[PDB]
């Protein structure tokens, strides 16, 4: 039944007794349910340390995976081009969940087309697609560039993707100079982060390799900056921000921020921004490359060191106080810009909100997980916000990158219960925050089972989600915001101290009971 | 638009393709006629999609894995392949459940064989059977296992009925071995048919001469009702409400023995068509179970197929079935003297998959809307006959349309409202036109049934009324 | 007790059974308390109608106050004007209040003196101790100029402070050029936007009043802005950033920004930036005068039309969309810069997001309060939302302001089931989320105080706070944030519709039982 | 630095003044001398603030509203006069309660009479009266009503006295008249004592005729502790494990009842000695009741004090005062030996209210720090005579310090840790100096007794050593 002036949907709808009675009588019914206290009785389990060490065994079943396919992240690249369309070579149903998955995390429409490969292409390959849906998107979509990566279908049968495009130009399908830089992005290596580099890295191959005779590093006076795998809007902008307020020239190589923000004035606009292919050519001119998030972008490095003969800087993440302080002093140094007062008092700024919020953070414990740059950066904060990182965890990791991040880790004293895990997943998570459980988890929206598992145990066992990362599906416009340099450390300080203190305050809510503690003033 | 207009229409826009494109687009757009029923006459559909176009289409294993399997509660879905398709498809679609989610229900989990390189070099099928081992460890009281094969698997040579058979025999478990390859077939489509077949060849049968469970003669099941939002749940309390008795619901909310306990019902009561037609057809061939298609989208709709329903049982169903027309009347009743005011005149284009395209028509009608536009992502031409009868004289149809296509058409027409995906969403919005999504039913419903159209009806009001659509153009353009 | 590795601290100490024993033992011994079944029995019936329309028919009692008293606001002025040290004249007590309340909303230093009036000055009135305190001051604190304000016991007793600082001059106490600018500010005329408008008047009034002989309207091309009462740092900078984005040439007058938000760097700086006397003096040579709180700057008005001769615009407080777009429209009249394309585009992302969010805020219902132009721009922009601002309350508000509301509610249909409250407390606000509960309340950290009596009635029944106005003292840094403008309409947009969707994952997290509804994307 | 270097530092700060301020400030700044016991030979206290310096003072209202009057429970207290005093006091001092707010308890509240113009111009009797019978029908549980006078109370001529009795005999209710206008006095202290006088006058005898009271030997009154963060509880504990009985808390947790039955106790234990010695004073001469000095800040001298306490009693209350040393002796050794180390040798300055400032020197050696410098904004001579004996040879002291002077002694003498309050805090930090806030405890505590200074010792530690200390200065300078 409805009442007319408070219409209830699912929730709470499903909560009248004659739903109620009906679902029960459907369980009881049909479904040979096992008894509850059977089901009581397992849930205990999967959170006690026998079955963590069971869980922690597992060779062959991944469980709540934390990273996502390559092509999804040359997707993400190729969007930061001027008037690109991401094309990826393959089975379409690939391109239906990389838009959606995108559209959940951005609120924007995310253009990217198919070749639509079909069983067929087994028997004979998919160059006909490749001819076809060249010309097709071309003169369908007019984009000024296309920039083709692979399903992992495409991938298995073999298919040349260099052959199929220059065989393309050559019968006539698309114009010789129209340009189509391209990589192989297989699924089944690395994760999305990887399809990233592997597109970048195309990207950059064909604007620049068989040009270089004409090159002279530092004759452009700029920096190259190459961003990765990046779904925050404010990440781009700070960097601008930072650059430009500094007096530096810069070319940022792959620059979505208008593309996945554009107005809504009564026109669809499939393109804006965005680097452009002048920038890219031109971009071995430039003074140096600096990478954003070096621990994805190892195939990138190799290219501008190798081709382009930029010394690259040994620079972390610029994430946190001491980062991005040597991001801008390497910048500093490149450009030979001093850095100016306006960033020398944004980080004084930075500086009074760590020591007005010091008391909350102390010894705050967190378990935390995104891709490998944003985990290192993110430890390192909270170091130096007085926290302790118990319980990291970066399944597109690896050894290296651990090492590191151990290293890290044992150069400060709120590193000392901490433990990073690679090739884990949040299945192996969920058994960490029962076993040793933190005050807080940091990460992207799938964290929230995690949060809702724990308080099945007891509201005090509960552990609840502060959502930094990717995705972020069930909460609006938290894309908006910035992680990098001393801005985003402001956004981060901010999140971390007032969810401390609103669950303080939940915790005190109770009158007569705990609210002897709910002080006006914290 | 007379039929001269829309026609001129898809021409002009057909104009940017090239000439091959052009002319297979052209066999997929159409005008509807009442001199014409036969959907042969006037529209293609079920074809492959053309290269580089910006079809909305997914593949087999969104139809199987995401659609059909999916949903199942007490059985773990395992996204055999690379990692993507998995952590996609993981929670995207709402199919509701009870259950008590990583113990004795895994719905909204990723359960994945997470392939490396290593295992296209080497095969996947000792890697699938170490993986049944540890879902057994770890997931106790899950109920069976079904292996949803990604692009690579059959691309390389994989065995998994083989493994299916001996892990099955090994631990007297239900394990399914589901083909749903995204190479194959041209769409989810052929997703929902092989994944009907793998429950008809490892799942429907395992009853088939054990007669424990006492039937009534007032035995049916739900059939092609995924339970979005709790669509399934208010079709059910009706049914049941009528004197029924719901032993199955296929897959929302679905159980493996309620799947088990299909083949003893009496009647087969199919929503969706297009994904559970082949199952419904398999059970009246094999069980002699006679199957019917009904629509539980709005008032008239609703009260028509209960009516229908009921006529196949006895005076007493009959009876019971006038009862909850009566009961639900003032509240039906109330919602259209509040929202259709609000709403009529509207017109409405949708574009969805293989049902709602036609089936959410009446309820539009219900509150004065008019559906001008319609189309589906994968249907057949069954689907497109049921369309046409419908949909409105002159009206524009649309099959595996072009993003291209799509803003084309909306800018011409100018719908006061547009009912389509997430993929759509927000183009739409940009152009200042009200959009509602028509598969997830952007976070709300449930849609079917007399409580669902209250819900309906207060959120298309929300949205087609609502200020931010006057706010657009800055005052001083 | 306590184990050395995990100390407690008051929360969750005194939950141990030993306190609990103790604490019974206090209550059953000495406390005369009265019996919880009658503790239960008042406070349900303080949720009641009937003790509702008792509540509302008060004349003499206020509990739980939304305002202070004027020389708060005298205060908050006067730090907006280069080295400018704020003094009042009157009782010590005052002044280390209004430092300690504003040093815990801005986390900042607030540098205030006062002269020590006491118990002798009712023979005498407080002439000496302006002499001593001006001279004293001046000596000490180094202050380019010092603004005088009055507390209520040199109200009462009738201290001229025209005729004192004159004296002060007079008698050498203070250089005869040393700028003394004063008001009248008494704590029983209205509240602390009151003393803010007084003081800001009697600045303009001594910097200009003499020598407007040779001003020209318009001469100096530029637009003066007042800002009026102003707690978040975001509000100044958003103006000051959309002035200058397009080409707009202005003067802030009263700009704390600089002086609330110092870096911490090693030294401490008892003053920076501000309006400088320059500004101030060359004021009457703008095109015009905007006021961006009219609400609460009549007297300032009265002063600049009176004396200035500029035509103030009719302009709201700039707070939502269609009010934004009304001052920038009026900015680009006065000025003759067009609206820029970036001002044009960050409008329609607002509009972008609005589009985006618009189903989850949909006919929530709000509870709010605050100072009179805050509160009708939070009004407004609820309307915009498609929101329903059912208790609307200023305790500080008149009549003529309530009328104002009042047609802006009658003009759309979300303002149907909205009453507009002047002169009522946070205690007749509690009647009304009792008896007309809405989904949140909009308001300050008093709030906090509501929400736990509505936990109390049920958890069904809690209406949870979303801390928007000030004080804010139990979130750090929220001062940094922005409520004017697009800007502001974005982060108002985001904060109401992730409230919104937190509350939901609360109500829906509890396992087999209602999270059937714990969606991942929303 | 020495002796001769503090006296220098002294006069070089005083330069900057005027003739008249330099010297009256000099006679409120001192060097230790252990050669010298009484403070009347090296400083003068509770004078007035000059005029224009930036004293950290509040004012009698402050020590009667704030301090004594608002921590009382059961009691409702009407800050009487215009909005802002009782605004700017509601909830800012965590003196600790349990109680149903709003309903029996009424400390985080704010209750006044909002004086308008026509209250200054015809007097605000009329309005009190009104007021408490609002008061009355809208909070019926309340046991008593305080009136705390803001400055025009007194400057307009009311009759508080004259409502209180009236209304106080026509409703049988105690009703309390303060005259705390904070023109009275020169600081909080007057308004300390005229809250006791009050206290005396309209409450303390009201049980004097009453014989119902089943009294111990061993009861006993905690006076002069409002319970910040709960400090008054972590005593309690103490004294109750020693065999006492807690009669009453003055005024921390406090309720009219035990204020009342405090005349019938063996002992009034006094904590604050500024704040109570007054009414303690008081009830020594009219019932005889003995009182003693106190201090629970840190193992040492809890221990003594818990063993001082005893020595009042007899064998049985001695026996188990070695019970309560030797359960706590293990815990607080580990805290000193987990934080000792972390804090020893480190140089920290003080400057608090009226018995802070010496009270807590003892928990600061306890972790092996030194305290350089300390100052009260109110204690009189009485309190400089005993903080002679606590503070080090050569460290400075200073009366009602001025925020210049306050700044300029800390750059020279440059301590680790800085212990003052709110208005104090932002200023330090902003130099690099870890600060904690010594009135509220930083929104931590207790710090009272055992598990007082676990948590004492957790917050020093936590601050001082904090890595934000060591990123003040831009590595580019
Ligand atoms: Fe496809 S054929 Fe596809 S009634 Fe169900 S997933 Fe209909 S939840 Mo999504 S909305 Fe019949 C479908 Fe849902 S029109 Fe849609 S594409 S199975
Ligand atoms: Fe003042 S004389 Fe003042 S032990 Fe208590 S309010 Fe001591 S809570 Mo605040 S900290 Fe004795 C005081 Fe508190 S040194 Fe402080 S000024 S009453
Ligand atoms: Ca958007
Ligand atoms: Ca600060
Ligand atoms: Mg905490
Ligand atoms: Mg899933
Ligand atoms: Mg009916
Ligand atoms: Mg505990
Ligand atoms: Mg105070």
């Amino acid at each position: 039944s409805q009442q007319v002036d408070k219409i209830k949907a699912s929730y709470p709808l499903f909560l009248d007794q004659d739903y109620k009675d009906m679902l029960a009588k459907k369980r009881d019914g049909f479904e040979e349910k096992y008894p509850q206290d059977k089901i009581d009785e397992v849930f205990q389990w999967t959170t006690t340390k026998e079955y963590q060490e069971l869980n922690f065994q597992r060779e062959a079943l991944t469980v709540n995976p934390a990273k996502a396919c390559q092509p999804l992240g040359a997707v993400l690249c190729a969007l930061g081009f001027e008037k690109t369309m991401p094309y990826v070579h393959g089975s379409q149903g690939c391109v239906a969940y990389f838009r959606s998955y995108f559209n959940r995390h951005f609120r924007e429409p995310v253009s990217c087309v198919s070749d639509s490969m079909t069983e067929d292409a087994a028997v004979f390959g998919g160059q006909q697609n490749m001819k076809d849906g060249l010309q097709n998107c071309k003169a369908t979509y007019k984009p000024d560039m296309i920039a083709v990566s692979t399903t992992c279908m495409a991938e298995v049968i073999g298919d040349d993707l260099n052959a199929f495009i220059n065989n393309s130009k050559k019968e006539g399908f698309i114009p010789d100079e129209f340009p189509v830089p391209f990589a192989h992005t297989p699924s089944f290596v690395g994760s999305h982060v990887t399809g990233w580099d592997n597109m970048f890295e195309g990207i950059a191959r064909y604007f620049t390799l068989k040009s270089m005779d004409d090159k002279v590093v530092g004759s452009n006076k700029k920096i190259n900056i190459v961003p990765g795998f990046e779904t925050y809007l404010g990440n781009f902008r700070v960097i601008k921000r930072m650059l430009s307020e500094m007096g530096v020239g810069y070319s940022l190589l792959s620059d979505p921020e208008e593309v996945l923000d554009t107005p809504a004035d009564g026109q669809f606009r499939m393109y804006a921004g965005g680097t452009t292919q002048e920038e890219m050519k031109d971009a071995p001119n430039a003074l140096n490359t600096v990478l954003l998030q070096p621990w994805h972008l190892e195939k990138t490095k190799k290219f501008v060191e190798g081709t382009w003969k930029h010394e690259v800087p040994k620079l972390n993440i610029p994430m946190g106080l001491d980062w991005t302080d040597e991001f801008l002093m390497k910048v500093s140094e490149i450009s030979g810009q001093p850095i100016p007062a306006s960033l020398t008092k944004e980080r004084g700024r930075l500086v009074d909100m760590m020591t007005d919020s010091h008391t909350w953070l102390h010894g705050k414990r967190f378990a935390l997980w995104g891709d490998p740059d944003f985990v290192m950066g993110l430890v390192k904060f909270l170091l130096e916000l007085g926290c302790e990182p118990v319980h990291i965890l970066c399944h597109n990791g690896n050894k290296r990158w651990k090492k590191a991040v151990d290293a890290i880790l044992a150069a400060s004293p709120y590193g000392k219960n901490a433990t990073v895990y690679i090739g884990k997943d949040l299945w192996h998570l969920r058994s960490l925050v029962f076993t040793d459980k933190p005050d807080f988890m940091i990460g992207n929206s799938y964290g929230k089972f995690i949060q809702r598992d724990t308080l099945h145990k007891g509201k005090e066992f509960e552990v609840p989600l502060i959502r930094i990362g990717f995705p972020i599906f069930d909460r609006h416009h938290l894309h908006r915001s910035t992680t990098l340099g001393y801005e985003g450390a402001m956004q981060i300080l901010t999140t971390l101290v007032n969810s401390i203190l609103e669950r303080l305050d939940e915790e005190t809510r109770g009158m007569q009971a705990t609210d002897y503690n709910h002080d006006l003033v914290r | 638009m007379s039929r001269e207009e829309v026609e001129s229409l898809i021409q002009e826009v057909l104009e940017v393709y090239p000439e091959k494109a052009r002319k297979d687009r052209n066999k997929h757009l159409a005008v509807n006629d009442p001199a014409v029923t036969q959907s042969k006459k006037c529209i293609i559909s079920n074809k492959k999609s053309q290269p580089g176009l910006m079809t909305i289409r997914g593949c087999a294993y969104a139809g199987s894995k995401g659609v059909v399997w999916g949903p199942i509660k007490d059985m773990i879905h395992i996204s055999h392949g690379p990692v993507g398709c998995g952590q996609y498809s993981r929670a995207g679609r709402r199919n509701y459940y009870i259950g008590t989610t990583g113990v004795n229900a895994f719905v909204t989990m990723n359960f994945t064989s997470d392939f490396q390189e290593k295992d296209i070099v080497f095969g996947g099928d000792k890697k699938l059977a170490k993986l049944i081992d540890e879902v057994e460890t770890l997931f106790p009281l899950n109920k069976g296992i079904s292996v949803q094969s990604e692009c690579p698997i059959g691309l390389i040579g994989d065995d998994i009925e083989s493994v299916s058979k001996v892990k099955g025999a090994e631990l007297s478990k239900t394990i399914v071995p589901v083909r749903c390859e995204g190479f194959r077939g041209v769409s989810q489509s052929l997703g929902h048919h092989i994944a009907n077949d793998a429950v008809r060849d490892w799942v429907l049968g395992k009853r088939d001469e054990d007669t424990t469970f006492a039937s009534t003669p007032y035995d049916v099941a739900i059939i092609g009702d995924y339970n979005i939002g709790g669509d399934a749940w208010s079709s059910r309390i009706l049914l049941e409400e009528m004197g029924l008795r719901c032993v199955a619901q296929w897959s929302g909310d679905g159980s493996i023995s309620e799947i088990e306990l299909t083949p003893k019902v009496k009647l087969n009561l199919v929503h969706c068509y297009r994904s559970m037609n082949y199952i419904s057809r398999h059970m009246e061939e094999k069980y002699g179970i006679p199957w019917m298609e009904y629509n539980f989208f709005g008032p008239t709709k609703t009260i028509e197929s209960l009516r229908a329903i009921a006529a196949k049982f006895d005076e007493s169903i009959q009876k019971k079935c006038e009862e909850v027309i009566a009961k639900y009347k003032p509240e039906w009743e109330a919602v259209v003297a509040k929202y259709r005011p609000r709403l009529e005149g509207k017109r409405v284009m949708l574009y969805i998959g293989g049902l709602r395209p036609r089936h959410v028509i009446g309820a539009y009608e219900d509150l004065g809307m008019e559906v001008v536009g319609t189309g589906y992502e994968f249907a057949h031409n069954d689907d497109y006959d049921r369309t046409m009868k419908e949909m409105g004289d002159s009206t524009l149809l649309y099959d595996d349309v072009t993003g291209y296509e799509f803003e084309e058409f909306v800018k011409r027409i100018k719908p006061d409202l547009i009912g389509s995906g997430i993929k759509e969403k927000f183009i739409f919005q940009k152009m200042g036109i009200p959009f509602r999504e028509m598969h997830s039913w952007d976070y709300s419903g449930p849609y079917h049934g007399f409580d669902g159209f209250a819900i309906f009806a207060r959120d298309m009001d929300m949205t087609l009324n609502n200020p931010c659509w006057k706010k657009l153009q800055a005052p001083w353009e």
